[PDB]
RNA sequence: AAAUAAGCCAUGCGUCUAAGUAUAAGCAAUUAUACAGCGAAACUGCGAAUGGCUCAUUAAAUCAGUUAUCGUUUAUUUGAUAGUACCUUACUACAUGGAUAACCGUGGUAAUUCUAGAGCUAAUACAUGCUGAAAAUCCCGACUUCGGAAGGGAUGU
RNA sequence: GCGAUGGUUCAUUCAAAUUUCUGCCCUAUCAACUUUCGACGGCUGGGUAUUGGCCAGCCGUGGUGACAACGGGUAAGGGUUAGGGCUCGGAGAAGGAGCCUGAGAAACGGCUACUACAUCCAAGGAAGGGCAGGCGCGCAAAUUACCCA
């Protein structure tokens, strides 16, 4: 366990120590024929096998809050960790790296992920119910909870029809491809193929709510964030015409504000009536910007903030002022937060996947406990 | 899953079979590895005859040949520009062999300061094409990569020069 | 919680009963490896402190040292991990232990005392236990007795003596056969590997002259046919 | 663990050596034209009773084949394989009949000091020399330049060197080790190129039959010159 | 044509009766269609 | 030799100043001798440049470091792949600017030495010997290696490489 | 699309073409000699190698990118009859475009290494005939 | 020498040679004491692509003849096999390292190596591996008394 | 000096994998079939030990069939030549799903999760998934034999 800032610390419990780590092959190689002093009290792991030896890209804890999935490149797999056994429970292999997966009950007993070689794979616990061939690529993946139906976005330009670009949604009780929800990204090239050129035409983000209204928000590379209602199934708002493609999107507690972020490393929280941004912050360089989320230290609200320059700053909400900044060491290429407080998990371009820990948003976990006496004995070691 | 059989598609004539025989493990394909730029992350893979691949997923540098004058230098590796398949590693960086990345020039401009003498970028045997030059000027050169970097694990190749050059320049431009 | 204390620089342990946990309060919420005072326990034991390194708690279970959780965790253990060992190779066994807090829940404490005080322990640091077995390579045999060049450590290895059956005869010395001692059959094993090299080499020498004037002659008179 | 059945009919078995069969272990000739060291001491010469005799015979330094000792009871020596026994004092020597089985013949030091081996392939091996690969799997270094494919060599066999060769010729009798019309002593007089695989050689006995076999089922025994004595 | 690229809407089999419409929506439907109405343009 | 050079290392490094601070990950990968050839292009052509603010700071430390990793035999390979091509590798990367210090630290007894004076031939330098022949040899080796790699920009440092290699070509000169 | 290259040889020096003969008594074109086109699955410009059977035959359908059908016509022998009947096969072959094609031509091809999931064959010979349609017939 | 079941019911079930590592607190001894003979335990290397069982079937796809690998992997076999020094540590280096098992002890649990703590010690196990020396080793060879060579280039896989 | 052990490359042997032409029994109450897991190419890469629509991006219009495709029925021989004889000849290890070793397995030998039985216990926990034999009415009929010689 380190402490990176001076203000108000984190705490990098688990994580890669070097930005270039040495083959595990040549590493156990040297540890069991040399001679070697550890820091055996402060350096642990707090769950068992929370590695993947390539890479990482994406961790999600469940509503019920006991299951960690993750998924991770080397022979692409997805790790189930039992948070209250501190272990893995198992680890599925698949097809191709996945890009972005969701879990769809209360536990880890359905699962769905857009993976990269186009497909879209259902996971049960008793095996992998069968993959669906999106016809288009894919960016990221969303789930409307109250009319059960996956929607993802599409990069590139419809096949006939309009020229718009699509979001490709799927009813679970239907179980068919519906209609692509049309969203407009801008003009091609008439003489290309139908995955599109190199240059443009994607959707990048799609979000939505699970408690308040939920309008269908997607956000596309032109500097465009449009608004689709359920139970319309047609355009409700198109806006935030800005410089870079946008990365963030996502709602807070509330119900009404948005933070919206861009690849040049802009972020805006907007009003969904107001034109005019209630907030914008120019940080980090020029490296985009991936994942936003709002959240509550119990009485306040403040706000993530995570860019593949390793910055992870959390800003606030109320007053704009920079409340702490987080340097992983690496390439992270995920943020998620335990529900209850304190745990930042980080799924990284490294081999051990990184989790941080704030004691002045929140407290440890009802899983690991003694994680704030083991801070209380670095504020004594300090 | 993966596999390499061909027991599942139709035959010649147009019919399906059953032809159901448990999939083998010399009909055996593993899974692909999207070769990015980051930093050095290779995964030794033991095959048949106990025979190591390189199965390498990060890596950021690679030698490449500037052989019309007879010199290959380790330099590293910027972005891909373009890929002839896909766009989508175009989108998301990745080093496959026939991809046309852009290197660093470092090397290659000292070793002609070094051997001729004559500075570039910045009598007559030291003669550099004017689009080359253009490159040079940029610091930044159009490379192709040969070398497999998945069943290698090294992204290695050879500069474009001449109607190479000038070729994707204009596919560039398309 | 019985204490299985060891002290590993005299090599010596003894099990001490504990009743009265209000004297064991003060190793609650501590992990493995941590340095805890032994002043509190007893007055005995002024000026030791010792560190933590393992247990057993009720059910008989182990402890493994990196494991957050206060209760009974269920890992997934390895090739070479502690509290487990493979029944065949490449096997990963999933297996309960108990976490690395000291909780009251504990049947037997595992410590190591690392820095003594002024009073013994009557049967722990009173007792001395030398190591089992002398170094059996020559250069730790070197490093040990600290020899220099000359002093030929054969004289200088550890014996023992051993008194065999048959109607008590005389004792027996046994002698742990050096390994790094270079022999003459070694020097002589080296001498003839590079020979083997040598005479490899003039032979390929010797091949490769006679294909040279014999491949001159063939091409001599093929040039005499044409 | 073959059947007495399916053992190859050229190395004989009686009645008598039970419904199996030894097979050869794996080495310098195939499997399907071979003859097993333990075929050969107590299945064709009879020097043993039993297995556990063939291998008391074995173990202590007493059989060499090709001039080296060979341990392992089932080591193949199919085609020429000098055999020396010293506490017999004997040399056999391994040659086909007319009809297409093994012969044993027994010989001294004189011709059984050297081997007639056919050339499979020459080649330019590593360091840029050029090697050659006979059909006892020999390779030799260095060798001389004209002995291409299909001509035979007499191998020093204690040293291993080249001493002669005898080349691919119309007008020299060969020895055929193959196919429908194998085991048949008789003299190359045609050969047909047939290129794009499986060219042929046309071929009389010493009293007038013609008959066509493959360039590679054939072998170099010598022009007259018996260099090997086939038995009379 | 091809592989995927054009969207069969076929009913698929074990697909058909995953997951059951949960309506968490903390808002009572009278006021979030007045809303839909006055944004930027209203 | 690599452990005193890792403890040297390690002593620079307790000297705490911030111009090595934001280098060390960089420097001691140079020593752990699996990973060196990589931590060359890591440390030049890399999103991480040396600064030329603290240019001024980095560099002799970082110069006397690869100035030892050329000289060791340990980890080398035979033939040109061994450490030809590690002197090579090094000298390439170099700036001129930074090769006076490589220099200066390459030539410890020829640094301030003078071939020619007024007069013609200088007969008391010649008739003593400041380093002994096995050490000239690597000496040479290097200037070759630093020669072929600068080319022009030779010009700044005239005045000392010719006063080198001139001494060690008479020295051999009068050894026949 | 990528620039099509024969694949070891340097153009872009400033200080040729590769072509080998198929051999087995056959003659490179002179298409196939200085003809500018770039085919991999050409015998004389990649590096494919004819081995094994040769065969010929009568093209049914030259309107496919490099790839002819031929229609081969045997005797089968029926037993139950006593007699022999027409059986017709048809075969692909990659066509390298240094050949001048035509339609129900005999053409020679022969066998190489599997370039598709049909092709197993190239061209190597075109006889030039007024061969017919479908409704044609030799056995060939 | 020929000898339907569905369902009930009990019983039965590796690997050592002169030639890797022996301080067994293991046996057996003496005429020059690190070891020597036999050698359980354990570390190390090899082994188990089968011996054979059950049952919804495979309709030129298997299979047979007949080709090819210039499109590929191969432990074992047997045969050949590797010219690769110097290259700023010298006011140097020159009997190479650390781990563990067996073993000795202290135990926990109802729960057999389910195992924890403490102390050892070996390798053909895992691992590093400039050096005696002013030479080494390849290709050329002028001059030539077969003399054997002045001196020229060069440094694996 | 003789061997044992080990080592790079090329052999050789033992294999394994594909692969070319011909050869199945019947049937038109089976005339259209493939593109419904790409159907035929060619280009580019990925993966494989390698070729290959085997797989992914780009486009072209195919491929088979009354000379019997396709579908349907289930009743699943070759070589050795007097003769008979003799020889050779898919799916599972309680059920799906994923992984590990090794030259060779998708071993089912192990692991993990889910599902389904079931055992010991001090109620906290912990190990495990075959064939053979008898009865199969209340009345019945071939050894639970010995050894690797």
């Amino acid at each position: 366990k380190l402490t990176n800032p001076g203000p108000v610390p984190v705490y990098t419990v688990a994580g890669p120590s070097t930005a270039r780590p040495l083959p595990d092959w040549l590493l156990r190689r040297r540890k069991r024929s040399a001679k070697y002093d550890p820091e055996n009290l402060n350096n642990f792991e707090l769950i068992q096998e929370f590695e993947f030896e390539e890479a990482s890209n994406c961790v999600r804890v469940s509503e019920d809050g006991n299951w960690i999935m993750s998924t991770g490149t080397y022979k692409p797999q997805f790790h189930v960790h039992n948070t209250r056994e501190l272990s893995l429970s198992f680890s599925r292999h698949t097809n191709s790296e996945n890009v972005t997966f969701l879990l769809l009950s209360q536990d880890y007993s359905k699962s769905v992920h857009l993976q990269c070689d186009r497909t879209l794979e259902f996971h049960t616990p008793m095996g992998c119910h069968y993959s669906i061939r999106i016809p288009r690529f894919g960016r990221d993946l969303a789930y409307l909870r109250q009319s059960c139906e996956v929607l993802v976005p599409a990069v590139g330009l419809s096949s006939d029809g309009s020229g718009y670009g699509e979001v490709f949604r799927l009813d679970l009780e239907r179980g068919q491809f519906l209609r692509p929800w049309q969203v407009d990204v801008g003009e091609d090239e008439p003489g290309s193929g139908l995955q599109g050129s190199i240059h443009a035409g994607a959707v990048n983000v799609a979000a939505v709510a699970e408690n308040t209204h939920g309008l269908c928000a997607f956000g596309t590379s032109i500097g465009t964030v449009e608004f689709y209602d359920p139970r319309s199934k047609s355009r409700v708002a198109v806006l935030g015409n800005q410089d870079g493609e946008i990365t963030a999107l996502d709602y807070s507690r509330d119900g009404l504000s948005l933070a919206l972020g861009t690849s040049t490393g802009q972020i805006r929280i907007f009003d969904l009536r107001n034109p005019r941004p209630l907030l914008k912050k120019d940080q980090g360089m020029g490296l985009p910007i991936k994942n936003l989320i709002h959240l509550t230290t119990p009485t306040e609200e403040r706000k993530l903030l995570s860019a593949d320059k390793r910055i992870i700053k959390i800003w606030d909400e109320q007053s704009g002022d920079l409340w702490t900044s987080v340097e992983p060491l690496v390439d992270l290429n995920f943020v998620t937060h335990v529900p209850d407080s304190g745990m930042i998990l980080t799924a990284n371009e490294g081999k051990q996947m990184h989790c941080f820990f704030i004691p002045n948003l929140g407290l440890a976990p009802r899983w690991c406990h003694f994680l704030d006496n083991l801070v209380h004995e670095m504020e004594s070691e300090k | 899953g993966i596999s390499r059989d061909s027991r599942h598609k139709r035959s010649h004539t147009g019919a399906k079979r059953a032809f159901y025989r448990k999939k083998r493990a010399f009909e055996l394909g593993r899974q692909p590895a999207n070769t990015r730029i980051g930093p050095k992350r290779i995964h030794i893979v033991r095959t048949r005859g106990g025979n190591h691949k390189y199965r390498a997923l990060r890596l950021d540098s690679g030698n490449f040949a500037w052989g019309s004058e007879g010199c290959t230098r380790k330099t590293r590796i910027i972005g891909v520009v373009y890929h002839p398949s896909n766009n989508e590693l175009v989108r998301t960086n990745t080093l496959t062999k026939s991809a046309v990345v852009q290197i660093d020039a470092a090397p290659f401009r000292q070793w002609y300061e070094a051997h001729y003498g004559q500075p570039l970028g910045r009598a007559a045997h030291g003669k550099v094409d004017p689009a080359l030059e253009k490159q040079f000027e940029a610091g930044r050169l159009y490379a192709i990569i040969s070398s497999r970097p998945g069943q290698s694990g090294r992204a290695d190749g050879y500069i474009l020069e001449g109607e190479e050059l000038a070729f994707y320049q204009r596919k560039l431009h398309k | 919680m019985k204490l299985n204390i060891s002290h590993p620089a005299n090599g010596s342990q003894k099990l001490i009963e504990v009743e009265d946990e209000r004297k064991l309060r003060h190793f609650y919420d501590k992990r493995m490896g941590a340095e805890v005072a032994g002043d509190p326990l007893g007055p005995e034991w002024k000026g030791y402190i010792l560190r933590i390194t393992g247990g057993n708690d009720k059910q008989g279970f182990p402890m493994k040292q990196g494991v957050i959780a206060p209760n009974r965790v269920r890992l997934l253990l390895s090739e070479g991990h502690s509290c487990y060992r493979p029944r065949r190779d490449g096997e990963r066994k999933r297996k309960s232990v108990r976490g690395c807090i000291v909780g009251p829940d504990l049947s037997v404490l595992a410590l190591s005392i690392v820095k003594q005080g002024e009073q013994d322990i009557p049967g722990l640091t009173d007792v001395v236990h030398p190591k089992r077995l002398g170094p059996k390579r020559a250069t730790k045999i070197r490093r040990f007795f600290s020899l220099s060049k000359d002093d030929d450590v054969r004289k200088y290895v550890i014996r023992r003596e051993v008194q065999p059956k048959g109607e008590g005869k005389k004792p027996y010395t046994k002698a742990p056969r050096i390994q790094r001692l270079v022999t003459p059959q070694r020097l002589q094993h080296k001498r003839h590997r590079i020979a083997l090299k040598r005479r490899q080499q003039e032979k390929v020498k010797e091949e490769a002259a006679e294909y040279a004037q014999i491949l001159a002659k063939r091409v001599a008179e093929a040039k005499a046919q044409k | 663990h073959q059947k007495r059945l399916s053992a190859p009919s050229h190395w004989l078995l009686d009645k008598l050596s039970g419904a199996y069969a030894p097979r050869p272990s794996t080495g310098p000739h195939k499997l399907r034209d071979c003859m097993p060291l333990i075929v050969f001491v107590r299945n064709r010469l009879k020097y043993a009773l039993n297995y556990r005799e063939t291998k008391a015979i074995m173990m202590q330094r007493l059989v060499k084949v090709d001039g080296k000792v060979r341990t392992d009871i089932t080591y193949p020596a199919g085609f020429m394989d000098v055999i020396t026994i010293e506490k017999t004092g004997e040399n056999f020597r391994l040659i086909y009949d007319t009809k297409g089985r093994f012969t044993v013949h027994r010989i001294t030091d004189e011709e059984a000091k050297y081997k007639l081996g056919k050339v499979k392939r020459v080649q330019l091996g590593r360091g840029g020399v050029p090697f050659l690969v006979t059909h006892d799997a020999r390779t030799i270094r260095y060798p001389d330049p004209l002995i291409k494919v299909n001509d035979t060599v007499k191998i020093d066999l204690e040293t291993g060197k080249i001493t002669d060769f005898i080349k691919f010729d119309t007008g020299a009798l060969a020895m055929i080790t193959g196919g429908r019309n194998m085991g048949r002593v008789g003299v190359i007089t045609h050969r047909e190129r047939h290129d794009g695989g499986f060219g042929i050689v046309h071929l009389k006995d010493a009293l007038d039959n013609t008959f066509a076999t493959r360039e590679s089922n054939v072998f170099v025994i010598g022009s007259e010159k018996p260099w090997i004595s086939l038995p009379k | 044509a091809s592989k995927g690229r054009k969207l069969r809407y076929t009913v698929h089999e074990k697909l058909q009766n995953f997951m059951a419409p949960e309506d968490r929506r903390s808002w009572e439907e009278h006021a979030i269609d007045r809303l839909f109405g006055t944004l930027f343009g209203q | 030799d690599i452990e005193l050079q890792k403890l040297a290392l390690k002593a620079i490094l307790t000297w705490k100043s911030e111009g090595i601070k934001p280098y060390q990950e960089h420097l001691e990968y140079l020593l752990d001798e699996a990973r060196f050839k990589n931590e060359l292009t890591v440390l030049f052509q890399g999103d991480n440049k040396i600064l030329p603010e603290h240019r001024s700071e980095v560099i002799p430390v970082l110069l006397h470091l690869l100035y030892g990793r050329a000289i060791s035999r340990k980890g080398a390979a035979s033939g040109r792949h061994g450490l030809h091509a590690t002197r090579l590798a090094i000298i390439r990367q170099l700036d001129v600017e930074d090769m006076g210090s490589f220099l200066d630290i390459g030539l410890g007894p020829l640094r301030a030495i003078r071939v020619v004076d007024e007069q013609g031939v200088r007969e008391s330098v010649f008739a003593h010997e400041p380093l002994p022949p096995r050490k000239q040899v690597g000496l040479l080796n290097m200037l070759e290696a630093v020669i072929n790699e600068l080319g022009t920009s030779v010009e700044p440092y005239m005045d000392a490489l010719v006063n080198s290699v001139l001494y060690c070509l008479v020295n051999a000169c009068r050894k026949l | 699309r990528a620039f099509l290259k024969q694949p070891h040889i340097f153009l872009n020096s400033k200080v040729r073409r590769w072509y080998k003969d198929v051999g087995l008594g056959f003659k490179t074109p002179k298409t196939a000699i200085e003809g500018h086109y770039i085919d991999k699955k050409c015998p004389f410009t990649g590096m494919v190698s004819i081995r094994g059977r040769i065969l010929t035959g009568r093209v049914v359908s030259t309107k496919m990118h490099r790839t002819i059908i031929i229609r081969r016509e045997y005797l089968h022998y029926i037993p139950k009859y006593n007699r022999y009947e027409k059986r017709h096969k048809n075969l692909a072959a990659h066509v390298s475009p240094a050949f001048r094609v035509e339609e129900g031509d005999m053409v020679v091809v022969g066998q190489c290494r599997p370039l598709s999931k049909t092709v197993r064959f190239n061209v190597l010979r075109v006889l030039p005939r007024t061969g017919k349609s479908v409704k044609k017939f030799q056995k060939f």
